[PDB]
């Protein structure tokens, strides 16, 4: 039998799936470690490696990058867990290796790479301290084409008033998510800062894992899949919507939370979200 | 503790001293400071961030 992680529930997806909206035929690159594509729960549609020593992207070598694919688009079937975007053609581009790591330009060709095959959505669940000219042109070059881009926003935690969320999610142009446990508390470790965006769920979230398993991680890395599988879902009801339409859509329909610096505009609400009619819950 | 800002400026080496005396199971995990990194959260995860040079160049934290 199927499970449905909480944080799917919590996001409201399965409101979506009963209108009968799955994400079909919407396109999402996880620029990520790579996506384990023998996994029987998740089906990998394409994808390229921009790692120079790890050339096969349907490898993932450090596991994270198929938890989060899982969060996105894990399989409607009778086995393992439900993603939020179940119907959603999954891209593996993979810009880490196996410790995790990447250098800048690699991560920059991945979002070329989305760029250049059509991607609708972006997401990134990964980040660094500083930001730099050609990771921010990467990034806006891929908003202005009409892709969707989200992002972790960081697990800096607080430092005072200061801002701690990290790039590319520091960049306007990108979504940037935080990450709050079943009863919407922030978690500990979450990045705040006023350009903290919305908050989705990233505390012990069950997803797929390489060679056949599955298991609860914590980051905001979990919680940036959340809202790029809701941006496939509002995509496959409202295929004309532009990434403009899709951003404010979630950021309009959010349950508010606490205050902003520390939550944002509060956690996605994807049926709210793919009204035509707007308004915080 | 879970931070060591009394590490930044020093050698990798004398680094991962310190870190496994105050948290002896620690999963150390040495990479080039600069790169792009995963957004999980693992508490028995301590990544050191190195300059060229091998001494760390950020703040060495727990995640
Ligand atoms: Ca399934
Ligand atoms: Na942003």
């Amino acid at each position: 039998a199927q499970s449905v992680p909480y944080g799917v529930s919590q996001i409201k997806a399965p409101a979506l799936h009963s209108q009968g909206y799955t994400g079909s035929n919407v396109k999402v690159a996880v620029i990520d470690s790579g996506i384990d594509s023998s996994h029987p729960d998740l089906k990998v549609a394409g994808g390229a490696s921009m790692v120079p020593s790890e050339t096969n992207p349907f490898q993932d070598n450090n596991s994270h990058g198929t938890h989060v694919a899982g969060t996105v688009a894990a399989l409607n079937n009778s086995i393992g867990v439900l993603g939020v975007a179940p119907s959603a053609s999954l891209y593996a581009v993979k810009v880490l290796g196996a410790d995790g790591s990447g250098q800048y330009s690699w991560i920059i060709n991945g979002i070329e790479w989305a760029i250049a095959n059509n991607m609708d959505v972006i997401n990134m669940s990964l980040g660094g301290p500083s930001g730099s000219a050609a990771l921010k042109a990467a990034v806006d070059k891929a908003v202005a084409s009409g892709v969707v881009v989200v992002a972790a926003a960081g697990n800096e935690g607080t430092s005072g008033s200061s801002s701690t969320v990290g790039y590319p999610g520091k960049y306007p142009s990108v979504i940037a998510v935080g990450a709050v446990d079943s009863s919407n508390q922030r978690a500990s470790f979450s990045s705040v800062g006023p350009e903290l965006d919305v908050m989705a769920p990233g505390v012990s979230i069950q997803s797929t894992l390489p060679g056949n398993k599955y298991g609860a991680y914590n980051g905001t890395s979990m919680a940036s899949p959340h809202v790029a599988g809701a941006a496939a879902l509002i995509l496959s009801k409202h295929p004309n919507w532009t990434n403009t339409q899709v951003r404010s859509s979630l950021e309009n329909t959010t349950t508010k939370l606490g205050d902003s610096f520390y939550y944002g505009k509060g956690l996605i609400n994807v049926q709210a979200a793919a009204q035509h009619h707007h308004h915080h819950h | 503790k879970t931070e060591w800002p009394e590490l930044v400026g020093k050698s990798v080496e004398e680094a991962k001293k310190v870190i496994l005396q105050d948290k002896p199971a620690a999963q150390i995990i040495v990479l080039p400071v600069g790169t792009i990194v995963t957004m999980s959260y693992r508490i028995d995860r301590v990544r050191l961030f190195v300059d060229r040079l091998d001494n760390i160049a950020q703040v060495p934290r727990v995640g």
